[PDB]
RNA sequence: GCUUACGGCCAUACCACCCUGGAAAUGCCCGAUCUCAUCUGAACUCGGAAGUAAAGCAGGGUCGGGCCUGGUUAGUACUUGGAUGGGAGACCGCCUGGGAAUACCAGGUGCUGUAAGCUA
RNA sequence: GGCGGUACACCUGUCAAACGGUAACGCAGGUGUCCUAAGGCGAGCUCAGGGGGGACAGAAACCUCCCGUAGAGCAGAAGGG
RNA sequence: CUCGCCGAUCAAGCAGUUUUAUCCGGUAAAGCCAAUGACUAGAGGCACCUAUUCUCAAACUUUAAAUGGGUAAGAGGCCCGGCUCGCUGGCGCUGGAGCCGGGCGUGGAAUGCGACGCGCCUAGUGGGCCAUUUUUGGUA
């Protein structure tokens, strides 16, 4: 039991700009105030002309944050959206997301500038032991009785954030 | 959504080895490591495997065969407590020993443990050790790391230093010793010995009790319960060093004879198999 | 077209329309069930076959005619939905035709045998001796009615046919004399027009199910 | 003016005619294309006995 | 005509055994092959360095000469009508011990270990090798196996 | 018997689900000062020992899938050699030898080498 | 014969009849290049595809999870690996 | 010409042949409810998806013959001792190889045959055709 605590593992986050030049250099900046750390440029895979990418051009940036910093930024992400979501943002893997318009409203002051970009939350739960899977050396898998079911996590979002989950 | 996994899948599946379905062997580095040259006809090509778990280091010497290869000596780390070393079984510097008493051991028992004395005083510089012409040549292996990410600094080239200290042969470099500078390609000699003797474990210890001596109790709770502070960290490795090189034979232990007590369950018998579907069918048409 | 005699043999390998065989034209024949296709095991008992006694290759016309000869003679005599017709023979042998060869000419890059190998003029369907061509399945007392519509049929294939009136089970692969105990055993389960064999040899949740 | 191509008919009672004789295995094979190292070595144990 | 490619021909010959693929078992890199020893010939699509053409793949030959990795093979080739000692240099992935001679060195050893037993016994058991003599008179009982009487079974289309 | 290190053969070893187990050992786990490491101490590397079976791992379970073995198929299919055998032919029979495969059915499900350790 | 074509020097699969070899203006194709890496080595990584999700974002942009014997990729034809 | 028979199937050696042993293969067949590709029909489940089903491959194949290809069936063997090496190396025996000496015929499958032995010179031919079977193009 004390090994099943249903903790988050990485709240991952990423910026998808249109396409590359000074608007997604600063929008990288957004990200690194945010979580306190270098954020990382996406490149697009294939050519579309219908979005204005082309391949190997770097269309987004993402960020992963681990420790108590994590639930920290998850903190100021739900007050958004008012400690509340729907049932269908959790993924029957266990783990859910999320998405904000205007990072404005997560306790920064928003530059003239740098106009306002929106994120995309994604926490991905986890629990103890999980990491037997990431390991190089003896790497197992999980198992049934111990990955996170979908409404198993979701309890976990009622209990920790008393969360409002949309039907 | 289409199934994956459905008859035709288990039919054309081939699973892998089973060492590297458990994840334990790259049969890529293996076949480089352990496979010897055709004209040399079952000359044994040795290595020193090294090995680490939660709480163990384990140091061994092998050759190849095709029924499995031959372990020729062995030393582990959980054999330190009866050289001194109580606690810290599986840092760096119970690597060095571990590999120094694998290093004594194997030329106890191969008989040239008075030739190849190797480094009896640690500089943490480079050293190899030579054959004397007239005397029987030094023994000669390999590296074999592993698994293990061989950056600079990883404790399986602690055991390749204590082995090479010991008196063992293994061609090797200073480069992924701990106090290799990458920046300007320099390796540091006296940083190196700090590893070793476990001198960046007593900076650990000092500036713990500096600044949160709360944390020291937590980090080191069987530290200073054996009475091993960070002012006898260097020398309680010295002394180890020092009874390895004199007492490195290993004595086995006594094999108790037990009944024979076999815990967990047997596998069910055909009759018990069968009759089991025939009470679960019974038990069926009563309940209709 | 050419003749069936010149294509009756089995004299080259199987050609197959396929990624090298470029150009087929579609078979003369497409539908191979007719009559109540969509009925149960239980209700078509009876199964007649028109067995192939030489080792030749009928046309896809042949195959073609000869179903539509044996259908239009099922409903005549049993009803639209009084038999279940099965062409069992699919033309995959691809047969071959030189060129319209001619006196000569200063083009087609050839005149006479030179570059002979031909284009794809039509399919076949290989069959062997004792390989069934069409099979029908109707009820107990429409007995005469089958043999008397593959008998009509048979004149649309060369070579020689026989008519043998099956002991299997409708189109399924047991016997009548097995059939209707093996049902009552929960081994056979209606599937469409057969049924589906099942052993005692899965999942105990299998056998529940069916009991 | 066309021809035959390419035959293999007549081959096979022209070679039985005089036997299809194998390579005679002498004693004390020769040491063409062995490991120079190994014959190096090899001439050295044999200026030495 | 055909292409007079090196492995032409050798879709099936080469490639692998079915569920069979991947690395090759290092058993096969750690036997030890000696100088005048037998050896089979059997190439693997896996290993393309040092492949034996595929007129050797499934013949037998001696070792001559012993590399780092590979083997020098003394085999025979029939060319059209003459036979050929050929020196062939093989990887020892595409080889094996051939076990043809290993039933005649074990019968040296036991006709060595039966004519020493005559010389200490006074015996003359012969060592030879006999075919499959024909049958000898025996006694064939019908006490509980009564002849059961069969006929050819009527015909059924 | 069990736990590890290195393996050999490379599914009888895999896959799914369920149950049981921590004596030693293993694993998870606890931390980021040092070596090192990344967007992130998750991983990698390093330091450690508060917890002890949730997972890994091991051992069981499934009229389990797969795999393995055998039977059946079957002396069937095919095939060496033979005839001034049959038949318009297509092809077929016989003589002399060799001899399959699926469906189906049944059983089984890792074996083992070297080294070290432990009797829940 | 000429015209056409190149079966004229080569390569893959098949023909080819389970060693190898085996023809036709047989069949389906490829070649006169390309690459300072697309050569060498070491390390890390896992692909194709599908599914659950997640501001703008949709059948396709990016993040993330699960499944995934390779069904991707390996300059080119095809086969092998 | 070298021999063998002469001078005891002395024995070797050899074989378009078997026997024994050991490998090699992917054709016939078979299979596709196994992969690739082709193809028919219903049925179940919330156009697909699952379980079945009809019919196929020369450039498909899990499987897999018959016939066939190679090799081995001894003194050039087997066993033992000593010696040499600059190669190899924990270990002048650790490999390995070479050299030397000694011991042991019950020549250690069947059948046949003098060795189709070792050379030298060499004409003619280099348009073939036919049959059983196999087989490609073609209506033939
Ligand atoms: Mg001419
Ligand atoms: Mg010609
Ligand atoms: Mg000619
Ligand atoms: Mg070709
Ligand atoms: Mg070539
Ligand atoms: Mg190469
Ligand atoms: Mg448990
Ligand atoms: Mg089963
Ligand atoms: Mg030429
Ligand atoms: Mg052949
Ligand atoms: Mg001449
Ligand atoms: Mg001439």
């Amino acid at each position: 039991n004390p090994m099943r605590e249903l903790r988050i593992r990485k709240l991952c986050l990423n910026i998808c700009v249109g396409e590359s030049g000074d608007r997604l250099t600063r929008a990288a900046k957004v990200l690194e105030q945010l979580t306190g750390q270098t954020p990382v440029f996406s490149k697009a895979r294939y050519t579309v002309r219908s979005f204005g990418i082309r391949r190997n051009e770097k269309i987004a940036v993402h960020c992963t944050v681990r420790g108590a910093k994590a639930e920290e930024i998850l903190e100021k992400g739900l007050k958004v959206r008012e400690y509340e979501l729907r049932k269908n943002n959790f993924s029957d893997t266990g783990n859910f997301g999320f998405g904000i318009q205007e990072h404005i409203d997560l306790g920064i002051k928003y530059d003239p500038s740098i106009g306002i970009y929106g994120l995309d939350f994604y926490v991905v739960l986890g629990r103890p032991g999980f990491s037997i899977a990431d390991k190089k050396r003896k790497t197992g898998r999980i198992g049934a009785k111990h990955r996170i079911r979908k409404e198993e996590a979701m309890r976990w979002f009622q209990q920790k954030y008393d969360g409002i989950i949309l039907p | 959504v289409k199934v994956v996994k459905n008859k035709s899948y288990f039919k054309r599946y081939q699973v892998k080895f089973r060492r590297r379905r458990e994840g334990k062997t790259d049969y890529f580095a293996r076949k480089r490591l352990v496979i010897q040259d055709k004209n040399k006809y079952n000359t044994p090509k040795y290595r020193m495997i090294v090995r680490f778990s939660n709480r163990d280091i384990v140091c061994q010497i092998a050759y190849a065969k095709i029924e499995g290869d031959m372990i020729v000596c062995a030393a582990y780390s959980h054999e330190l407590p009866k050289y001194g070393i109580s606690v810290g079984l599986t840092n760096y510097a119970a690597a060095y020993c571990t590999g120094l008493l694998l290093a004594r051991r194997l030329l106890n028992k191969f008989g040239l443990d008075k030739v190849y004395d190797g480094q009896v005083e640690i500089t943490g510089d480079e050293f190899n050790v030579e054959s004397i012409d007239g005397q029987p040549g030094a023994f000669t292996c390999y590296l074999d790391a592993g698994l293990a990410r061989t950056t600079t600094g990883n404790k399986v080239f602690g055991a390749l230093k204590g082995a090479v200290d010991g008196g063992l042969s293994i061609p090797h470099s200073t480069k992924r010793f701990p106090g290799y500078d990458v920046e300007s390609k320099e390796f540091n000699a006296e940083v190196h010995r700090k590893h070793i003797l476990g001198l960046n474990i007593a900076e650990y210890m000092r500036l713990l009790m500096e600044e949160d001596e709360e944390c020291y109790k937590k980090q080191f709770s069987r530290f200073i319960k054996n009475g091993v502070t960070a002012d006898s960290m260097e020398e309680m490795y010295k002394k180890a060093h020092a009874a390895i090189r004199e007492n490195p034979v290993h004595e086995k232990k006594p094999k108790r004879e037990v009944k024979k007590k076999r815990w967990n369950r047997a596998k069910l018998t055909l009759a018990q198999r069968k009759d089991r579907v025939a009470q679960k069918k019974a038990s069926f048409l009563r309940a209709q | 077209r050419r003749p069936a005699r010149c294509y009756r043999y089995c004299k080259n390998k199987p050609y197959p329309k396929s990624r090298f065989c470029r150009g087929v034209p579609d078979p003369k024949i497409r539908i191979f069930d007719l009559g109540r296709k969509k009925a149960k095991v239980d209700e078509f008992p009876l199964c007649a076959h028109m067995v192939s006694d030489e080792y030749e290759q009928l046309s896809s016309e042949a195959l073609e005619a000869a179903r539509i000869c044996a259908n239009k003679y099922m409903v005549k005599t049993c009803g639209k939905d009084g038999f279940h017709i099965r062409v069992r023979l699919h033309p995959f042998h691809v047969i071959r035709i030189n060129k319209m060869l001619s006196c000569a000419g200063a083009d087609r890059l050839q005149t006479g045998m030179r570059g002979a190998f031909g284009k794809p003029q039509g399919t076949v369907a290989r069959v062997h001796i004792g390989q069934v061509i069409m099979s029908v399945r109707t009820k107990a007392q429409n007995k005469e009615h089958v043999i008397e519509a593959l008998r009509r049929a048979k004149f649309k294939f060369p070579g020689r046919q026989k008519i043998h009136v099956s002991k299997k089970y409708g189109f399924t692969k047991f016997n009548t004399c097995d059939f209707d105990n093996m049902l009552a055993e929960k081994r056979l389960i209606p599937d469409g027009c057969g049924v589906k064999y099942i052993p005692s040899r899965g999942p105990l949740s299998r056998w529940k199910a069916l009991h | 003016a066309k021809s035959k191509n390419h035959t293999t008919h007549n081959q096979s009672r022209k070679w039985h005619r005089n036997g299809i004789k194998k390579p005679r295995s002498q004693r004390y094979e020769s040491l063409k294309g062995v490991d120079p190292k190994f014959l190096r070595n090899m001439r050295f144990a044999k200026k030495h006995n | 005509t055909n292409t007079r490619g090196k492995r032409r021909g050798t879709r099936y010959m080469f490639a692998r055994p079915f569920r069979k693929h991947g690395p090759i078992p290092l058993s096969t890199y750690m036997r030890i092959y000696k100088k005048g020893d037998i050896v089979d010939i059997k190439g693997t699509g896996t290993i393309q360095k040092g492949m034996p053409h595929k007129c050797y793949h499934g013949k037998t030959g001696r070792v001559y000469n012993v590399t780092q990795h590979a083997v020098g093979i003394i085999v025979n080739k029939q060319v059209k009508g003459k036979i050929l000692a050929k020196r062939i240099n093989v990887r020892i992935e595409h080889i094996k011990h051939s076990k043809s001679r290993d039933s005649f060195l074990q019968r040296v050893k036991e006709n060595e270990k039966k004519k020493v037993e005559a010389k200490k016994e006074g015996t003359w058991i012969e060592l030879k090798r006999q075919p499959a003599a024909p049958r000898p008179a025996h006694f064939v009982s019908t006490k509980n196996n009564k002849p059961q009487l069969l006929e050819p079974i009527p015909y059924e289309f």
